[PDB]
């Protein structure tokens, strides 16, 4: 029902500025959950920000904090960071994904909805 | 076990509208058993529950289900009737339960000598012997006439049994699609599958559980057997809960591209059976930051 | 003690004994008649071919015979049992106690009550009967036993005549050799014990691989290993396949050398658009 | 033996052999019932659950359903035993044979004596009654065992409906299909005799070892030996890693995938300043 | 497991011994004051003996003995153990003789009422009263007082076995308790306890036999020191030869390894006993 599209993969050195744009289309309207991931091979997957859009506040992460900022376009109803100072540990697949804020009851476990969508990024150096 | 088989003893209460409620509960009882644990036992039963557990809409007909329900109660019925049957035979329970109703009236064997004051408490006391000597001959009769139309009664039912049994399974073959040789390649094929399923179950729980303990205490005691098992079967996961589910419930013969399907793990290995995330340990990755 | 369940009980009564006679002996020697067709297979390939045709297409000069062997092969427990209950004598002097008539009666002088003849007699077999008629007692029931044991004895003479006519006239009728007669049953009593053994078999392959594809391996035992190695599977055979191979097959030849089974039929291709009972509709019907 | 011991005896006396009939057979049901939570393992981990949280966290409904489990598990001796007690009869006709009205009683002319109704009623159990009174004697004792063997086939009917009914309703409200159980079943029994097994041989280990830090050496059997150079130990499991496998799980699952156990849920790395209970103080405080 | 086996002997013993001291050495004194202390005694002194009995035998009595000489939730565990195994023996021959009711009509028989039996007047002379009840267990009454002796034997044959039923439901219900008590107030999971019982049966069965082992190489190594030469058997002389001779271990040390354990763990790495504490301190 909800589609990610996502852009601005490249092949930068260090230093380079780079921009990466996940477009939702669907039903957003009980989205509440807006952020991107990374993971390469040979390791798991990382969060490097989120965005709560009820609550407001957002999260970011220990190498990213001064970094990477994101930002949401309300109105476009889409997700765009900034990459800054590029560095080889930063040469992994961006995902941006979203969540409905799932409840809880005790007997089942929780429940909720998530979506993803399948970037690249990759620094020669 | 001499002590437990006197415990469900046949004791009848010779007293008037009393020994057939006792009669009825005597027998009827252990026919019901008999008859939900058939139905307990039986896995035809727990797929047809899961069947109406997924589905959560009424989606199957009377068509399928009928011939369900059908198949469940006739291999159920197999034991309360045997049941039903030994104990008309015997004759105990029927002579026991109509010993009240005897219409004094009808009697023979002897001159008009039965006492018309309390006659229904007389001759409910009949199968306790509880009888004066001079209806002795008086006794033999109703225990003769009472014992034979129990026994009237338990060849009738054989015979109405072996007869639904050969209708039922000539009415099976008749009105099946397939050809009775392939229903019996079927039935083989669901006995090897409901076999060797389990087996591998097992297996691949115990090598599962395995690695569990062998994370904890970073080794695992197994026997000669049992270490075979770990380097011949080794495990990387679990099966998620929809592959799970896509096993597991009724199946009517469905046949792809001219070739047959024969359940409903048969189904899905041929990838016929195969966003919002359920039951979850733990909320999102996104909630997870947080 | 299921023998002590199934003991035969007279009950002495008029009009009443012989109902029971009837149903003691009569039940048991149904419930065996009905056990010998439904193990029989000669029957199941015979609804087949009811079933197939679906418009009586086959004539009644083939179907009788079929319906022949069935019967005279399942009448055979009624028969030996039916006998049985005739040479014991007691399910014959139970059922035919009242209808002895006390004025043929002997070895006694006549005094044999007439106020209620046959409630009297109606008890003898159940030895309730008084010191004073006795005689007549043990004279009746030599009487009917004889009669049971006459009966049973004549039954095995004409059974034993009926299956000496049938042999000699499935011989001098049959347009085959009793020497080819026996090679033909020598080789069906070898296509099913071949052909029952490799379906388990086949399932068992069948079986494994569907597992294998969910668990990620099959737990085999040490003979069971042996088979899917030797016998690897690639599939199910057809429904088509398996409906040539049932019904029932009456010697044709094909070419001068004959064919004894119709999966012998089959095999030598001499038997083998519209989709039935699909799982899914057609391909293009998928797509929307 | 105990039987001997243990045997019924009613004490015929008005208003005090039922209090006999109840601690003859009520306390032996309370016993069974006791035995039966004392050896299921899950009335433990549900109390180590209240142990940790101390604060009530766990809603009704987990604790619902895991209550239930442990009576029901528990509550089949004394049903076993209630009904046989019940079946046997000996233990209802002591109980309400004063109870007995003796204006409804029959098969005897009415000479039950009015001086003491309830004295001679409460006595038929011992065989104390007078011959003039033995005819209600079997009279009363047949009437009062009709009703506690109609008690007891009530009973085995209602236990027999409550187990199906429980069995339908745990699998139609079940979040899972009744094979993933099953296996989820095969499962639990592997772990426990797993995890036990190996607790006892890492002792025997670890117990090796600080015999061996003692004496300079070990006396070890044949198999025992194998242990030692099979299994070698290299420390002790904290406290906490423990405490994150005992409790109540009620099938969590993690990326898709089932986890089937508090064991399978710390092995996946999903459970895993403050010194509590410590041997010696903080380390700064040692030197001082 | 291995405790069904004791406390399955332990209580099948003591029925077979309460069976055979009532058919071979029990009889009533009838006669007032007299019974009623016989009766007591054939209960309560039998009981007492096996508690005292079933403590002596338990070794952890004796270490908590030595503990104190040397000095609450290692009090616990023993005291709900050493009972569990010692207690185990009183309780059953005193419900035996409760159920079995010859002790307690054998005492209660000289204070019954007279004027409290039925079926007829009350029979019975003012200075006799006692003395005629007294004697109903013995059997030895006249056939005309049987009427009013067989509902006194039996009364008090009532309340006997409702005794010993309501000791064992109380009993019943003590072990229960004290099962929630011990898991629920002890500072670690029952997961690691059936753990640490493990390793505590598993250490004092090694410690044992390596003590047993290393006693007979010591000695047989003062035997070659003393004599110049030993007579050792195979295994006897392998045992040496494998196992050099550590020494005599310092007075402390087996003070330190003897005592009470508290579950003191040194940073996370738990430690189940004084030998592993010892161990792993060292
Ligand atoms: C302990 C046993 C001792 C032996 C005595 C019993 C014989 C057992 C073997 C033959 C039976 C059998 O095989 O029963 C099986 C069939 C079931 O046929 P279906 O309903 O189409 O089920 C689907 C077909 N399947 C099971 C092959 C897939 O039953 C029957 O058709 C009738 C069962 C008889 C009991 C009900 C009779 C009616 C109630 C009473 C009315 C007055
Ligand atoms: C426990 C058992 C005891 C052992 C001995 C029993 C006898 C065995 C051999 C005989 C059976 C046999 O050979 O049956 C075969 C024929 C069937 O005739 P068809 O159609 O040509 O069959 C061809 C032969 N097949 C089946 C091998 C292909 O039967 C009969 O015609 C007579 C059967 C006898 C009983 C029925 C007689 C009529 C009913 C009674 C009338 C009052
Ligand atoms: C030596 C024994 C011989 C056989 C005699 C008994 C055979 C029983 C076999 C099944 C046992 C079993 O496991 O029962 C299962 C259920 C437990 O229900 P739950 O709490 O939802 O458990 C969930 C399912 N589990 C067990 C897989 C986790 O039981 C019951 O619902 C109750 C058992 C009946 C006895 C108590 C009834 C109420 C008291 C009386 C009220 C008038």
């Amino acid at each position: 029902q909800v589609q990610l599209v996502e852009s601005g993969g490249g092949s930068v050195q260090a230093g380079g500025s780079l921009r990466l744009s996940c477009a939702a289309s669907g039903n957003i309207r009980n989205i509440s959950y807006l952020g991107w991931f990374r993971q390469a091979p040979g390791k798991e997957r990382e969060g490097v920000a989120a965005l709560w859009t009820t609550q407001g506040q957002t999260y970011y992460a220990d190498s990213v904090k001064g970094r990477f900022t994101v930002s949401l376009d309300n109105a476009k109803n889409t997700v765009y960071l900034q990459m800054n100072s590029l560095k080889p540990e930063d040469t992994a697949l961006y995902y941006c994904a979203a969540a409905t804020s799932g409840q809880y009851n005790p007997l089942r476990g929780y429940h909720y909805n998530e979506y993803w969508g399948q970037g690249t990024q990759v620094t020669v150096s | 076990s001499q002590e437990l088989f006197s415990v469900v003893a046949f004791h009848c209460p010779c007293s008037p509208a009393r020994n057939y409620l006792y009669g009825l509960a005597a027998i009827g009882v252990p026919a019901l058993v008999l008859f939900i644990i058939g139905i307990i036992l039986n896995n035809h039963t727990w797929n047809l529950v899961a069947e109406c557990q997924h589905r959560r809409t009424k989606n199957c007909s009377a068509a399928p289900t009928f011939l369900l329900l059908s198949s469940i109660l006739g291999r159920a019925a197999v034991a309360p009737v045997t049941w039903s049957v030994i104990s008309l035979l015997r004759g105990e329970a029927y002579v026991c339960a109509l010993s009240e109703f005897v219409d004094p009236s009808s009697l023979t064997a002897r001159e008009e000598h039965f006492p018309s004051a309390h006659a229904t408490e007389i001759l409910a006391r009949f199968p306790c012997k509880e009888n004066p000597d001079n209806l002795s001959d008086f006794r033999e009769e109703v225990s003769r006439r009472l014992r034979y139309e129990s026994q009237l009664f338990g060849w009738l039912l054989i015979g109405v049994v072996a007869i639904l049994v050969f209708l039922t399974k000539c009415l099976k073959h008749y009105c099946s699609p397939l050809s009775y040789r392939q229903e019996a390649y079927w039935a083989q094929y669901r006995a090897n599958e409901d076999q060797l399923f389990q087996r591998t179950a097992e297996v691949h729980s115990r090598v599962l559980a395995a690695n569990n303990v062998r994370r904890f205490f970073g080794f695992v005691a197994l026997n000669k057997d049992d270490e075979e098992l770990i380097a011949n079967f080794p495990v990387e996961g679990t099966q998620p809960r929809p592959q799970w589910n896509a096993i597991t419930g009724v199946y009517l013969y469905r046949e792809n591209q001219g070739l047959p399907l024969y359940s409903r793990l048969h189904k899905w290995a041929q990838g016929l059976a195969g966003d919002n995330v359920e039951m979850a340990l733990l909320p999102s990755a996104l909630e997870v930051l947080f």
